[PDB]
RNA sequence: AGGAGAGCGUCUGUUGUACAUCAACACUAGAUACUGCUAAUACCACUGUGGAGGUAUAGUAUAUAAUCCCUGCCCGGUGCAGUAACAUGUAAA
RNA sequence: AGGUAUGCAGUAAAA
RNA sequence: UGGUUCGAAAAAAAAAUAAAAAAAAAGA
RNA sequence: UGGGAGCGAAGAUAAUCUAAUAUGUAGCUCCGUUCAUGGAAAUCAAAAGAGCUUUCACUGAUUGUAUUUAUGAAACGUGAAAAAAAAAAAA
RNA sequence: UAGAUUUAUAUAAACGGCAAAAAAAAAAAAAAA
RNA sequence: UGUAACGGUACAAGCUGUAAACAAAGG
């Protein structure tokens, strides 16, 4: 990715996708530390 | 108020009719043309906007300046007869 | 598609709203990735002035201030809000109770609420020692300010107040009228004598001379006003020149139009200023009462609008009245050389005593007893409820008052006790306040000044002439000690 | 629309500058 | 373009001044007096109020016309390359534009904000730098001195520097014969002498104008090519007829300024290149016809060996090129009296 | 863009020269360092303005503006005859610091 | 589906407040007359009561004992009434 | 059916598998956002657009092709004056029909204090109302009369001074530099004052003599410097630009012929499709 | 060339990068500290009969002992006083 | 990723080791293996501190 | 990408020496000058201020002076 | 339990507590924001309350 | 890759890297058409950008091309211009 | 024709 | 001798890096 | 998330092709799932009656829409599951 | 729960206008998520 | 929360944080 789109595009961590997924070592459904 | 019925679509943009253009307004003070203190006129929406209500001439019909205008002149008038 | 219901077709953006987390559906009872429960949080300053954490808010929550990080215009916004009457209501709360918080109200209070001011005694030796430093990077205005707010707030460490006299004294020669009388401000009666040092008075005065002389056309009335009010209080001046200077530039500088548009209480200050200067006025109607006129009649009118025009107001209405009040203790001392119901002044006075006696709670304790000093000199009444009234709460505030307050409420109280036709509540009450105020005068005799001492030496003479049948022992003694007094200052 | 004036000149036979002032009471 | 000062500082469509004091005296009313006498100075010093026209341009031209030591000793320059007259004798100065009256030109290079070509057939070419000309002539009953004329790379034009009496440097368009040690003006009350600058209601008919302002007091806008002129036809108390160099003739509001004679370098026109290179160093590229290339490249493209357009000519974008017109037919005429027709019923009538 | 063979000639030769320039100017700088040294811990954490009436200076105050002044360089005579008259008067309240 | 519009509200509730050890201010503290809430020194300010009449003149009234699930300004113009 | 005043009458009551099943192609003309059950967009809720949002609808001919077509709203900038705000407003975007709801209430002050959130349905609304009810409870900070804006965020509200130290200090940072740039572009300059004789041509034979220069700005070093600010002031040009406050403002569309770019089939912009070019929204 | 040519930030007027040594005119300042001035102005309530000097005196007195100040709640520490101020502000015997 | 050195130590925990080199050293001259965070002026402190070494 | 700057020039310059030697003819004899000779004496004015101030003060002298005609200023 | 935080004894706020031992062995909780000690906890005596939903089931 | 000639392109150039180095493309120039400036045209978030911080000796579009002599007839058709619509005009449309 | 050795602000001129 | 650093000039950000650790009472 | 909201295709069926189907599907953005969705009739029905909302089976691939291909957990109703309305004028 | 526990994972959101750099003077300034 | 970079540890797909596998016997 060039300059000028990075100028414009926003990390991944700005928005809360990361935490709207199941996806881990033991499959898709991950069940997170202390339930 | 606007109706949302047969809108004209044009430029990408809708824009809606107006089919009552009118408002009553309580008459503050004598308009010249108009009306009289204390009168209830159908007036168009521009007229009350922008000449009317900026110049203090009149007020919009709602119950609240309506029922304001009556204790007011209610009260006048016992000011009147407290006076003589 | 759903069709809408009587509870959901009203929705807000994904994005631009109004938080309510009541009705925004949640389930308590599980894990929230989003929330970051792992993650700890920074406690920020839960009160904020200026950019900066309260200080006002330190004493009972704590944490740091970061004053060594503030600048100059900082500084002296701070040190302006510790000085002028803090109250720690201005603090912000944190999820406050939904009704009103008393920072609404406009009025003073007669206890201080969360903490004593002396609370603060070292975050203002850090302040002090802040503005020390910052002083060399400030404008000349901004370094006035902080000069001023040192004074006001009361820093008192001597080496950060020569560093600022230092810095003052260098910057002197590139400063306008307004940064002067901002400077002067600092010399008032009751700040710490560390700040009046002879030499830094006498350029101050000279700079503002010759900004005078040579500035005149671009001097403001009100700046004029506020000038003459320093140079007769502030610097303790005998500059005769000066103050001829600035009331010549304040009646015949074509300053009429200026005179009626400037606000009534500069313009009472001003003539308070001049008729304590009237000897200086009157040097190569007297030419003191020409100018007294000159600045009463715009209070006169303003009283006229207001009473015609009869939380925002009251402000301008407490200004007004102690305007009314100073002007009418000004004139009645010209008053006692003119003795007669002169065209202007004695009509004035009236109307000003009228305004004292619908707004007679404004009044402030050296208000009360310039109030009943006119009245007294004019042997007028506003009302039958104004002396009554005003005794009450002259016995009520006798304590903050100070020795020319003291002198002008003994001779009021000498004037009154030799009026045959008294009510019962003026007669009941004015013995305990003599006795009282004679007390108060005895102890501060030390303390008052020439202008004092003469005033209480004329009313010891009055009573002596007609009030005999009263204390007449203690009055003979504040005779002689006046007498004693004054020849000793006299030779000072 | 090469031409896009801000304000349209009003026309004369629209019913919008025609529509009739309307009744304060429906009943008399 | 916008890469130079921002929109806050450029966009302004009411211009509620149109003289740029800078007074001297300490006050206001003596600023006034003081403007006043230098008003009356000026008309005292005014004498020409004839119209100037073309016969007049063409007079002062001619009479313009009828009226070893200097070098660098020792220095052998190059071995072919020498420039064609010496500083003392060349028209333009042959040295370099001020730098504190220009700046680097932002070569757009014929792409907009979207970085995609706009503008077609736009090379690089020699560096340039944009120079800082007063279209407005602000400065007003107060003489300057024309020092030396200028070439400019972005204008067909020649500039000419301008010296005020009190020392202020400041470009603006030289006329035809604008020479060094020219004296010029801008006021209400200035002789008809070309260069001079004057309100459109103060020039007499029949006169030869330049730089005419749209409105006043925005800087003139129309008549800047080099050689051309706009001629004064008529005039009433508010607007003053004008036919342009188009033959075009349109009406301005009397109050908008322009400058008396011709745009200098009347002699563009009779450029001749020679070759691709000079076109190249200009800044041009190649323009490759509609009809070389394929049918999905252009409506006239297709057709085994050489065609014709096969049809009325269009441009790339399926738009009559030829007789067909463009401007918008709703779009008022405002001021506009007459606009001009096709060249060849002009010629033919 | 580009530039007239005579213009490309001369600035590539300015700058051939400039090069040149720079690697001669560096050529005696065998001592110098970019990586140097300045001393403050002497300095006190206190301020001061030099130019303070002296009559309103003790010890420590003018001892600390008579150091500021020193390593400022503010050599003036006015100010330092100042300072001796001042010092001469307050001998009796010196601290072996001050 | 989307964020709660005016036409969706809730409200629970409210436990009566007891103060199960009477000593521990920390955990049980004081309510205040005024506000008929907890008393909170660190974060609050005292309130006395007549903070609106210094916003609304002498002649106000305050209205106590409203319902939920109804916008304040229909309970504004229903107040008016 | 139920909820008569809401869109949906005939399918409220057919069962779960119609509605689930609904085309929305169906619909021709476009319903009412509010009746539709439609989220408000952020354009609106940065305007007062009250009953009046992007919209949709289908065109549909004889021969049965169908096509939705995205719609924007009728907006104008106008600017308002409020007296609970003790400032004017600057071009907000507001609707005909915002503009009745406030004929209705009685004004701009009234409309947005008393329209309840349904109704009034634009988030900027309810921070007006918000900062109205602020400047209530404290008129002081109303004397100053500064941007409302200023007091949009809750944390300026807690901390006023602040909020205007900050808006006068960046205020007077951009009118700085501003200021400086006009003075770097300005078309008049002028040189020092001990060599002001610029590098000149021959003067063309018969020119009257120029009088030696008049440099009355060297008597003071401080009228020097206001008088080289004073040109620093100076503009080449004043630009014209469409504005719609004016009365004969207008904008531009397409070219009169209508034609595009041959062989190009251009795909309009989407949020799927140029969605962050040169700019958020 | 300029990737950020267009953006909406691109030669932006003004900022705190540009504007490092810009001050607020000093009319703000005087704003701020009039409005700070005048927001406890009033009446004097409250009666104050008796003198008991613009700067607070504390009594040293009243103050708590170190004993006091350490002892737990209830329902040669006691003739020492640790206090946080003003030293000339405080009144003593002796000093 | 070493701890950073605080300005107070009272307890160093960096190893100074003597490096056997393949290439040859000086008479005066000794290469130790240490910290990659240390600075030259921490080392020789260390040094002069620690051992005595001049 | 590279920061090299200096001594460590990354610009390929030419090492032909006969280049080199008509870049020297090029750099000095054919220089270009913006200033003027007035310039030149304004910059030097504190050690020649009789003279600057005769240009300046005497009318003519700096409108000679400043013509394009190359001279030659003692 | 993620949804809820302890309250630090002095500020009021979301805190942390680690648990410190004495050399006789005595456990102190003392919490981040300030390093106060946690107050003992409520008593179940004073604590306990009915539970009338497990009644009425 | 010399001397004497013809064809095609005037020419120097571009050119399909890896089957086409050509008569293909461009080119100096002569024309025509549009465009009065918030110009036309282009980009197609459209109170925005390039055009252009330029102003009819300018910008854009489509042919034909550098030098010499020439460049005939047709407005019936199509398009365009013109007018309220006609009449009528316009082919280097 | 980038910046050279007490260092931060800051105006003008220029081989 | 370069980088770093000021300028060009840049969130146009080289993950595990810094003149870059809560920011002057610093105890000379 | 084949749950809910917004925008919203083509390959495939129609033996080409259009509608319709695919499908309101895929991708993209947003909710975050029984502590939820929704909801206590200005409802549905017949001239008898049912009684918020929700789930299952039947009625029934019926009556419908599409009119070459297909789509259709329709409405009323019947048998079951679950069952709830509303502590609450202050204290 | 005896202590200790480096660095990166761009976080004032335990929080509230949107909008680059987790939140940027007003305006220019534009939105189906 | 999860993961990783370096460092220590049998120079490691384990363990572990410069206290880098262990304090349990303190006024």
């Amino acid at each position: 990715i060039r300059p000028r789109k990075k100028g414009m595009r926003l990390d991944r961590r700005r928005s809360k996708k990361q935490y709207k997924h199941g996806r881990h070592v033991g499959g898709w459904n991950y069940r997170w530390l202390g339930s | 108020a606007i109706s949302h019925l047969n809108p004209s679509i044009s430029k990408g943009k809708v824009h809606y009719r107006v089919p009552n253009p009118y408002i009553p307004v309580l008459l503050l003070q004598a308009v010249p043309g108009l009306g009289k203190r204390g009168e209830l006129k159908q007036v168009r929406r521009g007229t009350l906007r922008l000449f009317l209500a900026p110049k203090g001439l009149a007020v919009v019909a709602s119950w609240q300046n309506i029922d304001a205008f009556y204790l007011a002149e209610k009260e006048e008038e016992e000011r009147r007869r407290r006076a003589q | 598609y759903t069709p809408p219901s009587k509870r959901t077709w009203s929705k807000q953006h994904n994005k631009i709203f109004t938080p309510r987390p009541l009705s925004e559906r949640f389930s308590p009872h599980k894990l929230h990735p989003e929330f970051e429960w792992w993650r700890e949080r920074t406690v920020q300053p839960s009160a904020l002035f200026m950019g900066f954490p309260d200080l006002l808010a330190l004493p009972l929550r704590g944490g740091s201030a970061y004053i060594h990080e503030m600048d100059a215009a900082t500084l002296a916004v701070v040190l302006a809000s510790l000085a002028h009457s803090p109250s720690a209501y201005s603090v912000s709360e944190r999820r406050p109770p939904p009704s009103p918080s008393p920072a609404v109200s406009l009025s003073s209070s007669s206890f201080s609420p969360t903490h004593l001011p002396q609370h603060l005694d070292s975050l203002l030796a850090l302040l002090g020692r802040q503005a020390a430093a910052t002083a060399a990077h400030a404008p000349d205005s901004t370094l006035a300010f902080l000069f001023r707010g040192c004074a006001e707030a009361g820093v008192v460490e001597k080496n950060v107040v020569c560093t600022l006299l230092g810095r003052v004294e260098q910057r002197l020669p590139c400063m306008q009228l307004p940064e002067c009388l901002v400077l002067l401000d600092a010399l008032r009666p009751g700040l710490p004598e560390v700040y009046r040092h002879p030499r830094f008075v006498a350029r101050l005065v000279a700079h503002a001379g010759l900004l005078l002389q040579f500035r005149g056309a671009e001097s403001e009335a009100e700046d004029l006003c506020d000038l003459a009010f320093s140079l007769v209080f502030a610097a303790n001046c005998r500059d005769a020149a000066l103050l001829q200077t600035t009331a010549l530039l304040l009646v015949h500088g074509k300053r009429m139009q200026s005179l009626n548009e400037t606000a009534p209480l500069a313009l009472a200050r001003a003539m308070e200023a001049f008729a304590a200067c009237r000897d200086a006025v009157n040097a190569p109607l007297s030419p003191s009462g020409w100018l007294l006129l000159s600045l009463l009649s715009p209070v006169v009118q303003a009283l006229h609008r207001a009473e015609k025009g009869r939380r925002g107001a009251s402000r301008e209405s407490h200004a007004l009245t102690e305007a009314a009040a100073r002007a009418a203790a000004a004139v009645a001392e010209e008053t006692q050389t003119l003795k007669n119901r002169e065209s202007s002044l004695f009509r004035g006075l009236l109307r000003c005593l009228e305004r004292v006696d619908d707004h007679r709670e404004s009044l402030s304790p050296g208000s009360m007893c310039k109030v009943l000093f006119a009245a007294t000199v004019a042997r007028a009444a506003p009302s039958r409820d104004f002396f009554p009234d005003v005794l009450k709460r002259l016995g009520d505030q006798l304590g903050a008052c100070t020795p020319e307050d003291l002198s002008r409420a003994l001779f009021a109280l000498v004037k009154l006790s030799s009026v045959s036709g008294l009510d019962p509540r003026c007669q009941d009450l004015l013995p305990p306040l003599l006795g009282t105020v004679l007390q108060a005068v005895e102890s501060s005799l030390p303390v008052a000044d020439v202008a004092s001492l003469a005033r209480l030496h004329s009313a010891a003479v009055s009573a002596l002439i007609s009030s005999s049948e009263t204390k007449k022992e203690e009055m003979k003694q504040l005779a002689e000690e006046t007498s004693r007094l004054m020849h000793a200052r006299l030779e000072e | 629309s090469r031409y896009q004036p801000f304000k349209t000149a009003s026309e004369r036979e629209s019913p919008f500058t025609e529509a009739e002032p309307a009744t304060n009471f429906a009943s008399p | 373009s916008s890469s130079y000062l921002p929109r806050a500082a450029t966009h302004r469509n009411r211009v509620a001044f149109q003289l740029f004091a800078t007074p001297r005296e300490p006050t206001a009313s003596k600023a006034a007096a003081a403007a006043r006498a230098a008003a009356e100075a000026v008309a005292r010093s005014s004498t020409v109020s004839a119209p100037f026209t073309v016969q007049k341009q063409q007079r002062l031209l001619a009479l313009l016309a009828a009226s070893d030591l200097f070098r660098v000793h020792g220095l052998p320059g190059f071995s072919g390359f020498r420039p064609s007259s010496p500083p003392h004798l060349s028209k333009l100065f042959r040295g370099r534009v001020s730098r504190h009256l220009s700046c680097r030109r932002v070569n757009h290079l014929g792409r907009n904000n979207s970085g995609r070509i706009t503008v077609r057939f736009r090379g690089a070419g020699h560096f340039r730098r944009l120079r800082f000309v007063d279209y407005k002539r602000g400065r007003k009953d107060i003489f300057g001195t024309v020092l030396r004329l200028e070439y400019d790379p972005n204008r067909s034009a020649h500039l000419a520097l301008l010296q005020y009496d009190d020392g202020v440097l400041s470009y603006i368009l030289a006329t035809e014969v604008t020479r060094p040690g020219d004296r010029v003006v801008a006021s209400k009350h200035a002789s008809i002498a070309p260069g001079n600058c004057l309100p459109l209601g103060n020039i007499p008919v029949s006169t030869i104008v330049h730089n005419v302002e749209l409105r006043p007091g925005a800087g003139g806008q129309i008549v800047r090519a080099g050689g051309c002129y706009a001629t004064v036809v008529a005039k009433d108390r508010h607007f003053v007829t004008l036919k342009l160099s188009s033959t075009e003739v349109r009406r301005f509001p009397a109050d908008c300024w322009a400058t008396v004679g011709q745009v200098s370098n009347a002699a563009h026109a009779e450029r001749i290149r020679g070759k691709a290179g000079v076109s190249y160093w200009m800044g041009e590229r190649p323009r490759t016809r509609g009809k070389a290339m394929n049918p999905v490249d252009h409506p006239h493209g297709g057709g085994t060996g050489k065609k014709g357009l096969k049809r009325p000519p269009v441009s790339k974008w399926g738009i009559l090129c030829k007789g067909y017109k463009t401007r918008a037919k709703k779009k008022p005429l405002g001021l506009i009296v007459r606009r001009k027709k096709a060249n060849k019923l002009i010629k033919k009538f | 863009g580009i530039l007239r063979p005579r213009e490309r000639l001369l600035l590539n030769a300015l700058k051939k020269e400039a090069d040149i320039r720079y690697r001669g100017r560096r050529m005696h700088k065998r001592f110098r360092s970019w990586a140097q040294q300045r001393v403050r811990h002497y300095w006190l954490p206190q301020k001061v303005c030099v130019t303070s009436d002296p009559q309103l200076m003790d010890g420590s105050y003018i001892a600390a503006c008579v150091q500021k002044a020193a390593t400022l360089r503010k050599h003036d005579l006015q100010l330092w005859h100042g300072f001796s008259k001042r010092i001469l008067e307050l001998a009796d309240s010196l601290t072996p610091q001050q | 589906a989307c964020r709660p519009g005016a036409t969706r509200m809730k409200w629970y509730f409210q436990k009566p407040y007891v103060r199960r050890v009477k000593s521990d201010f920390f955990r049980f503290p004081l309510l205040s007359q005024v506000t008929k809430q907890k008393i909170d020194w660190q974060y609050h300010h005292p309130r006395s009561g007549y903070e609106a009449a210094c916003i609304f003149g002498p002649n106000t009234l305050e209205v106590t004992n409203l319902p939920m699930g109804k916008t304040c300004e229909y309970l504004q113009e229903r107040l008016w009434r | 059916p139920k909820n008569l005043n809401l869109w949906g009458k005939y399918l409220r009551l057919v069962g779960r598998g119609a509605r689930r099943g609904f085309k929305k192609w169906q619909v021709i003309p476009p319903i009412p956002v509010k009746a539709y059950g439609r989220e408000p967009s952020a354009a609106s809720q940065t305007g007062l657009y009250h009953d009046e949002d992007f919209n949709y609808h289908t065109k549909r001919t004889f021969s049965m092709r169908r096509t939705r077509r995205k719609i924007k709203p009728n907006v104008f900038r106008r600017t308002f004056t409020s007296s609970l705000l003790n400032v004017t407003i600057p071009n907000v975007r507001v609707t005909t029909s915002a503009l009745h709801a406030m004929d209705d209430m009685g004004g701009f002050d009234a409309y947005i204090l008393r329209t309840p959130p349904q109704e009034l349905r634009s988030h900027m609304g309810e921070r007006m109302r918000q900062v109205m009810y602020y400047y209530q409870d404290q008129p002081a900070i109303r004397d100053w009369g500064l941007p409302w804006k200023v007091f949009l965020k809750v944390a300026s509200r807690r901390d006023p001074f602040y909020a205007c130290y900050r808006h006068n200090l960046r205020k007077q940072q951009y009118e700085a530099d501003l200021r400086s740039r006009v003075r770097s572009f300005s078309p008049y300059y002028l040189p020092s004052g001990h060599q002001p004789h610029a590098e000149r041509q021959v003067f063309h034979e018969g020119a009257g003599e120029s009088p030696p220069l008049n440099l009355w700005w060297r008597e003071n070093r401080e009228l020097e410097e206001a008088f080289r600010r004073r040109l620093g002031e100076a503009k080449c040009f004043e630009r014209a630009f469409a504005d719609s406050s004016e009365p004969l403002g207008y904008t531009k569309g397409r070219c009169r012929g209508g034609g595009g770019k041959s062989g190009r089939s251009v795909r309009r912009r989407s949020k799927t499709h140029k969605y962050r070019e040169n700019r958020a929204f | 060339v300029r990737p950020n040519q267009g953006r909406n930030d691109y030669n932006q007027v003004g900022g705190k990068k540009r504007g490092q040594g810009v001050q607020v005119l000093p009319e703000t300042i005087r704003l701020l500290i009039e409005t700070r001035k005048a927001a406890t102005a009033g009446g004097p309530v409250g009666r104050q009969p008796l003198p008991k000097r613009r700067f607070p005196i504390t009594e040293a007195l009243r103050l708590p002992t170190v004993a006091e100040v350490n002892a737990p709640w209830e329902p040669r520490l006691d003739k020492v006083v640790l206090h946080s101020g003003d030293i000339s502000r405080l009144r003593v015997d002796a000093t | 990723t070493p701890p950073k050195t605080p300005r107070n130590v009272f307890f160093p925990w960096q190893v100074f080791s003597v490096h056997r080199t393949g290439a040859f050293l000086e008479r005066r001259r000794v290469a130790l293996k240490v910290p990659v965070n240390l600075t030259k002026f921490e080392i020789q402190s260390y040094l002069e501190k620690i051992y005595g070494a001049r | 990408w590279t920061r090299a700057s200096g001594m460590r020039n990354p610009v390929k310059w030419t090492r032909d020496w006969e280049v080199l030697n008509r870049k020297v003819y090029f750099a000095f004899d054919e220089r270009e000058i913006r200033r003027s000779m007035l310039d030149a004496v304004s910059a030097h004015r504190k050690t020649a201020s009789l003279f600057h101030r005769m240009i300046n003060a005497v009318p003519g002298v700096a409108h000679a002076m400043s013509l394009p005609g190359p001279h030659t200023f003692f | 339990i993620t949804n809820v935080a302890l309250l630090d004894p002095v500020v009021k706020r979301p805190t942390r507590v680690k648990r410190r031992f004495m050399m006789n062995g005595e456990c102190v909780r003392i919490s981040k924001l300030s390093g106060s000690a946690m107050p003992e906890p409520v008593s179940t005596s004073a604590l306990r309350q009915p539970n009338l939903y497990q009644e009425y089931l």
